[PDB]
């Protein structure tokens, strides 16, 4: 739920509305293919047995 | 290969993510006898459906 509030009229604020979650790197990439994609996901099943 | 020991396919978890087709996903562990030089062994693979 959002709540109207005047005391942010002004537009100067330091990140403070720009919380960002996680520490994330990108960069360009070459994709890989559809197969060595099928290799990656079921891996990571058998990796965790309880998800 | 001379000598050949089958898996321990107890351990079952398959999901029929295509009908003609089937999918299935395992581990464990092996217990192979060396085999000579110069050959090869096996190691077989088996599903509770026959054909594949």
């Amino acid at each position: 739920l959002c709540s109207s509030d005047s005391g942010t009229s002004s537009g100067l604020l330091p990140s403070d509305r720009v919380l960002w979650i996680g520490d994330v790197a990108c960069q360009p990439m070459t994709p890989i293919p559809e197969e060595t994609f099928l290799e990656l996901k079921s891996f990571s099943q058998s990796e965790f047995p309880d998800i | 290969c001379d000598e050949m020991v089958h898996a321990d396919s107890k351990l079952v978890s398959c999901r029929q993510g295509s009908g003609n087709m089937k999918e299935c996903v395992t581990t464990g562990r092996a217990l192979l006898p060396a085999v000579n030089p110069g050959q090869e062994a096996c190691l077989h693979f088996t599903a509770p459906g026959s054909p594949d």
